RNA sequence: UACGGUGCUGAAGCAACAAAUGCCCUGCUUCCAGGAAAAGCCUCUAAGCAUCAGGUAACAUCAAAUCGUACCCCAAACCGA
RNA sequence: CGAAGGUGUGCUGUGAGGCAUGCUGGAGGUAUCAGAAGUGCGAAUGCUGACAUAAGUAACGAUAAAGCGGGUGAAAAGCCCGCUCGCCGGAAGACCAAGGGUUCCUGUCCAACGUUAAUCGGGGCAGGGUGAGUCGACCCCUAAGGCGAGGCCGAAAGGCGUAGUCGAUGGGAAACAGGUUAAUAUUCCUGUACUUGGUGUUACUGCGAAGGGGGGACGGAGAAGGCUAUGUUGGCCGGGCG
RNA sequence: UAAGGUGAUAUGAACCGUUAUAACCGGCGAUUUCCGAAUGGGGAAACCCAGUGUGUUUCGACACACUAUCAUUAACUGAAUCCAUAGGUUAAUGAGGCGAACCGGGGGAACUGAAACAUCUAAGUACCCCGAGGAAAAGAAAUCAACCGAGAUUCCCCCAGUAGCGGCGAGCGAACGGGGAGCAGCCCAGAGCCUGAAUCAGUGUGUGUGUUAGUGGAAGCGUCUGGAAAGGCGCGCGAUACAGGGUGACAGCCCCGUACACAAAAAUGCACAUGCUGUGAGCUCGAUGAGUAGGGCGGGACACGUGGUAUCCUGUCUGAAUAUGGGGGGACCAUCCUCCAAGGCUAAAUACUCCUGACUGACCGAUAGUGAACCAGUACCGUGAGGGAAAGGCGAAAAGAAC
């Protein structure tokens, strides 16, 4: 399911409004990506389906912290 | 003239019987509804 | 706590056999008693070969409402009402009029 | 090895009928009503213990219940298991 | 009869139960034929058996 | 002889010819459009076990439970009120 | 000493109506003045029930076809028995699957059901009847396909699918002849068989699978040849002499 | 609690019982086949087929227990690959399914209205999905207000069909402020001192008070009509009881009840009281929630349709200050006022009734009232989802009509 593992970003619904304001239902998918993250402590790559925002967050904090958070949440990685 | 109903017990059971109903969510719902109603024969099952 | 019982002599307050007396024969769960000799009906008994019944116009005792009878107090010479009380850790019936225990 | 208690429960009744009578007389075969769950072996065991008589073989069958009508209301009689039990030659049963 | 049967051993109980069962069986056999003209007996026997069973259960793990 | 039947009894019981669309035939011949699977079955060994089990050999004994078995079934019993 | 309701009668009011009273009915009714409305029906191809009309009319469901004697009975065109007649006979016969689920057999009954009558019935009521190591299911094996641990995917529900596990309409051990019941029979009985499991044996001595190989294991058409089922004729045996 | 019982159509048979293990009623137990989440595997629900172990055997076989999946934790084991990790086998704990409405969240129509129709409306309605609880949600100001002040949330009446929004159409529709119901505040981002200090949950004990059987419970006779009196006519009596129901016509006094007064071996709810287990209070010093606030692009929510549009949410790309700081005060700026976001918890007033008990009705009385007064979600119809009837009344008593 299209869900950022770090941030929790799901798809959200919304509208296409036309020039004549014709609402039609649409989704807004997150910008997900499966990326191998190097974990310096464990000395292995951990694959994560993550948003670009997720990636940014990881960069900011440190992958380890993110991993810990995930674990706390009860999420496999 | 070959009329529409051409009975076959196995076919009936597979189609409509209890286990089939159980198997899916919608089937389950149907069963529940029947129960609520008070049906004596909950399913096609003899 | 049933005021009339199997072997009580009762007097009839209402009906065709009003004023008459008789021993209760038996008391039914429906709230009716059958009293000896009181409420009589001439049933036409249908014969049956089995059970050795000849079949005829048998005059038998129909039931009567318990409310319609009353326990007779021999002392007063009248019908009385029954009350309940505990004598020596045991419940007993007593005549409301004269307050004496039923024995 | 069948339990004594079980054995006692197995056998429901003797079955009286013309056919049964014939079986008894000619083929030395008794016709019993038995528990619907009672297997052949169990039945045989019951017969041996409870009637004190050697058994050659037991044939069983399930009798289906008749559908009846008591006034306006429909209703089915119960199914029940019949057993032809063939006793060994010379075995006379009371 | 339960108060009387309570003052017994397990083995004793079991034997009694067996006897009761046998009796019941006999009754059934008779009942099916035209022998038994005392129907209440069957009712009694079953009840007795039940009581015995109950007692046994009480004794063993209760 | 309960006119339903029951019990006893019982001769010959061969040959020739004809003959399937059935069997040999899951064969043979041929054609192209090129014609299930898996187990039972036979066999080979591995890890193993090793002078035990297991295997085949006959012989003895035990075993085969459970459920279906009535009746209609080109139809008055199934699908068509 | 007769309520409501039902049904007549008489009187009365401009009307919707009202009052009185006979019969029926057998226990409730309600003045007055106020109050509230599921408050008034002839229509809506209105809805429900009842009952008319056509009308004792059409029809009584294959144009295979009946006739008579006897029986039983309250009663016989129809039931049972008999003798004729006629119809089907690659079926309108026999045996199964599917489907039905007691319709089977016996006794008994004829209100209803049966397009008539019915003593009869697949109708009512009661009782009886279905016997398996070898037939079929179950079981072992798989096909199309289904479900599917993990898994991949998906707002949720869920989708797809691996290992697997289910799934016959296909592959996989074994029984025949006769006799018998009112109704079952490759199931009962009589005779004569077969199968694959254990267990124990003595005799021997390489056994062992989730693996390897073989086998199972396969199309259409055509052609014969060898056979049998089966039939015909003769012989034989029994009976016959019109 | 008892002198009567063995449920009903429904009698009979065979029996039990009468002063106390007959029956009946209530507490706590026991038993509790198979199917069903169904859970040992399978399956055409109520069936088919196992494995393992422990005991027995008359050695033919029995019995009875365990054996689902996922999550979590632990133990042992363990690849490619050295260590590891993945994986694997056990063990313990929890979950699963069902259920009226109410509740929160994830998705989300159209008919219709606009006298057409597309923005708009219908409507975040119907419906589908997930989750929870007896309630839920919300909740302790980065809130309003207006230079005066208020002081968390929720709910009711006003404010007001106002201000606004709006093909400025149809329609939508606040807030401020006021009156009420009810009111409660706390903890972590962290370490020092002191050490068991308030509170909460589970769990025993004690007290009070319910609940689950029950007990007692007043007082009327005569006469006339009549099938029968409870009616008429007489004369009485009870009433903290003239609620109601029954009894051969209408009964305060015939019966059951009613007012009132009492009752629990056992189980159990709620209050306080108390013990034990976990939990830490008060004090000083601080610290004070970053891919966050803001911004751009796209949507959605706010009465508010992008409009001059504040505020909230975020799919996307960015991105501060960090109390000498930051948020808000309906574009925006300056001044002032006011609050402290980016972590949590929290009773009450509020919503609902599958269900239990009691009581009430200018509610229905068999074509009404539930579809269903009656063996009705039945018969019957439909492959199925599903649809779905009709049908109450003898009499006071069967005395149900012997012959």
């Amino acid at each position: 399911s299209r869900v950022c593992q770090v941030t929790g970003k799901r798809p959200v619904t919304g509208n296409n409004r036309s020039h004549a304001l014709n609402a039609t239902k649409r989704r807004f998918l997150p910008n997900l990506h499966s990326h191998r993250f190097w974990v310096e402590s464990e000395k292995r790559f951990v694959t994560l389906r993550v948003s670009a925002k997720g990636m940014r967050v990881i960069d900011k904090k440190g992958i380890d912290t993110v991993l810990a958070e995930l674990r706390a949440r009860g999420e496999k990685y | 003239m070959k009329r529409t109903f051409q009975p076959s017990v196995l076919k009936r059971n597979r189609s409509h019987g209890f286990r089939a109903r159980m198997a899916t969510k919608n089937g389950r719902q149907v069963l529940a509804r029947r129960r609520a109603k008070g049906r004596a024969r909950l399913t096609v099952s003899k | 706590a049933a005021k009339i019982r199997r072997d009580d002599e009762v007097i009839v307050l209402t009906g065709k056999d009003k004023g008459k007396r008789g021993k209760v024969k038996n008391v039914l769960s429906s709230g009716k008693v059958i009293v000896e000799g009181i409420n009589l009906v001439k049933k036409h008994q249908k014969p049956v070969p089995a059970l050795n019944q000849p079949g005829g116009i048998v005059e038998k005792e129909a039931a009567i409402q318990v409310s319609n009878v009353a326990i007779f107090n021999a002392a007063t010479g009248k019908a009385d009402r029954v009350g309940f009380r505990f004598e020596d850790g045991k419940k007993v019936r007593f005549f409301k009029s004269n307050s004496e225990t039923i024995k | 090895m069948i339990r004594e208690e079980r054995l006692l429960k197995v056998l429901r009744a003797p079955h009286v009928s013309e056919k049964a009578s014939t079986a008894m007389e000619k083929s030395n075969t008794i016709v019993l009503k038995v528990a619907k769950d009672a297997t052949k072996a169990e039945i045989k065991a019951a017969v041996q213990k409870l009637f004190e008589v050697e058994v050659e073989v037991v044939n069983t069958l399930v009798v289906k219940g008749k559908v009846k009508r008591h006034g306006q209301r429909i209703g089915r009689r119960s199914d029940w298991k019949k057993a032809y039990v063939t006793l060994k030659e010379g075995q006379n049963l009371d | 009869k339960a108060k009387e049967l309570r003052e017994k051993s397990v083995e004793e109980l079991n034997t009694e139960l067996l006897n009761l069962l046998r009796e019941q069986f006999n009754l059934r056999m008779q009942a099916a034929s035209g022998q038994l003209q005392q129907s209440h007996l069957l009712k009694q026997v079953r009840r007795d058996v039940a009581r015995v069973k109950t007692l046994l259960n009480e004794k063993a793990g209760a």
